[PDB]
RNA sequence: UGAAAUGCGCAGAUACCGGGAGGAACGCCGAUGGCGAAGGCAGCCACCUGGUCCACCCGUGACGCUGAGGCGCGAAAGCGUGGGGAGCAAACCGGAUUAGAUACCCGGGUAGUCCACGCCCUAAACGAUGCGCGCUAGGUCUCUGGGUCUCCUGGGGGCCGAAGCUA
């Protein structure tokens, strides 16, 4: 579909804060997205899946999530 | 030193009383270790994404701080265990990778 | 680690004038602190053979330099393990 | 027996039968039933229609206890699954949502030689 | 399970919710990706530590390459001592299948698989390709540096292919 990278400003992905921005690159299930949908650099997709692993850790994300109407 | 991030979750659940004396026996801690502590933020309450010990919310503080590397292990051990000290995690602080400009 | 404080001092203490970063009696000097910090952390970690690699190539490249030395300059050889207590 | 109006449908397909548990909002169980517990026995509980007959039995059984409406929640992949979900929604019985739950681990226990395969 | 049976279940199993213990392994990210000399390395954090790439072209001044032997590392299985043991599982105990079935399938299950220390030193230890250096068209995709960032210039991983080589 449309990548979520290109539905963002600019935004400190190292940020294990900002749950608000990190929670658009999960899918409804809770699973870090693959570049194919978060549009990323490779880089940076390396990056983000560290600090997502941190919000999960410090409880701001989720490990998973069940999917609604299936 | 190093300069590092300290985050810390407590129990939603308390007054006064404690909050600000757990606050206080990490401050104790931090200095006890050799803590310089720049800023600090506290969000405070806010809705976990899964329950921890039970409770779906947090406390939540943050520290920027400085102090010597061969101690940080030490201090976040001391951190937890408090009860209603929830979670540590100790962090290297990091120049903000950004991206779309 | 080895911060550059550390480690400039190493430089000067060494280096046959102001300036000299480079040549053997500095290289020596270097290696010999690097040597020195890294067969510490092995006393201890004992199990930690991909490190212990890394001395090993260390120790021959300091011989390799030493050797060197002590072929052109026997005297600032003596000079040079003297003053950082090595080889016998 | 207890008066309860709506609570939860836990369908759990397998390749070797499907189990069709309903409880309580809170998750505490009413009735169930299964392939087995129909007719069929060995490998005729696997079927899609032994899905439907379990999914049809568990919900008479449930509306025995007043119940109307339920949250459904699905576990595994079987023969009998959307079936068993088509069951429930044409039962009288009526469904608010429907969840696939199925239990995943993040890599932890060796699987028996016959799942590995994937090796 | 092809179909079954052994097996477990009215001492109440299965399915469902709540609490606790433990052991082992880390899903998505994850790649045609990265790192290491090889073996090999994958949750997250901190400490300790090895390698390596780019820019400046500042230093030393051939200090280089290779390397019998030596020394060290060396997947799994295996061994010793002591822990640990959730799941899996040689042997073994059963059920099927079969003409038979010391197997393939199912149900149990000990060593082992896990940790520490000490052994063992093997392999389709494979790129089945010794290390180092110079030289000889390009094109294309990818990881990672630097630049005057359309394009140029390093280091690494692929694909097609000049000259050439090859049974
Ligand atoms: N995951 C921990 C790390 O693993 C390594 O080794 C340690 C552990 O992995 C290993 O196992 C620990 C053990 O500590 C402890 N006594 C029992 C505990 N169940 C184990 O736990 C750990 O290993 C097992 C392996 O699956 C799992 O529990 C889990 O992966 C991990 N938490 O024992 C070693 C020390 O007891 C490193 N030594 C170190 O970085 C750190 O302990
Ligand atoms: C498969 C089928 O129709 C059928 C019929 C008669 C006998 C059997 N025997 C089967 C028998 N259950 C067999 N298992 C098997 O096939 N499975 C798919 C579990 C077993 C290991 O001995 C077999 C391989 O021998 C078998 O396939 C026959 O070959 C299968
Ligand atoms: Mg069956
Ligand atoms: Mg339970
Ligand atoms: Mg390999
Ligand atoms: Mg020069
Ligand atoms: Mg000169
Ligand atoms: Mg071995
Ligand atoms: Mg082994
Ligand atoms: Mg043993
Ligand atoms: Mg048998
Ligand atoms: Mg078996
Ligand atoms: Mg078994
Ligand atoms: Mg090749
Ligand atoms: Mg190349």
């Amino acid at each position: 579909k449309a990548k979520v990278k290109a539905t963002l400003g600019e935004f400190d992905l190292r940020d294990y804060r900002n749950v608000e921005v990190l929670k658009r690159f999960l899918s409804e299930t809770g699973k870090i997205l693959p570049r194919r949908r978060t549009g990323l650099s490779a880089k940076e997709q390396r990056i983000l899946a560290k600090t997502i692993k941190r919000a999960r850790i410090l409880g701001l994300l989720p490990f998973t999530e069940k999917l609604v109407r299936k | 030193m190093r300069r590092y991030e300290v985050n810390i979750v407590l129990n939603p659940n308390l007054d006064q009383s404690q909050l600000a004396l757990e606050k206080e026996i990490i401050q104790r801690a931090l200095e006890n270790y050799g803590a310089r502590v720049e800023k600090v933020e506290e969000l405070g309450l806010r809705r976990l994404a899964y329950p921890i010990a039970k409770d779906p919310q947090g406390y939540f503080l943050w520290y920027q701080v400085e102090m010597p590397e061969d101690r940080v292990n030490d201090l976040a051990r001391e951190l937890r265990i408090r009860d209603n000290v929830r979670r540590v995690m100790v962090v290297k602080s990091q120049e903000p990778f950004l991206a779309n400009a | 680690p080895i911060t550059k404080e550390e480690k400039q001092k190493v430089i000067q203490e060494f280096a046959r004038f102001p300036g000299d970063t480079g040549s053997t009696e500095v290289q020596v000097a270097l290696l010999t602190l690097r040597i020195n910090r890294l067969s510490e952390h092995l006393k201890v970690h004992k199990k930690d053979h991909h490190s212990h690699r890394g001395l090993l190539m260390m120790v021959g490249q300091r011989r390799r330099l030493l050797r060197y030395l002590q072929r052109e300059d026997p005297e600032r050889y003596r000079a040079l393990i003297e003053k950082l207590g090595i080889r016998g | 027996k207890r008066q309860v109006a709506s609570g939860r449908a836990y369908i759990h397909a397998s390749y070797n039968n499907t189990i069709v548990t309903i409880t309580d909002p809170d998750g505490n169980p009413i009735t169930w039933s299964s392939g087995g517990v129909i007719g069929y026995k060995g490998s005729r509980k696997g079927t899609p229609y032994a899905a439907q007959l379990a999914a049809l039995d568990a919900a008479k059984k449930a509306m025995a206890y007043g119940m109307q409406s339920v949250d459904v929640i699905v576990r595994g992949t079987g023969a009998g699954r959307e079936q068993a979900i088509r069951a429930l929604q044409a039962s009288g019985l009526q469904v608010k949502s429907i969840v696939d739950d199925t239990p995943v681990p993040h890599n932890g226990c060796r699987p028996k030689k016959k799942f590995r395969k994937a090796s």
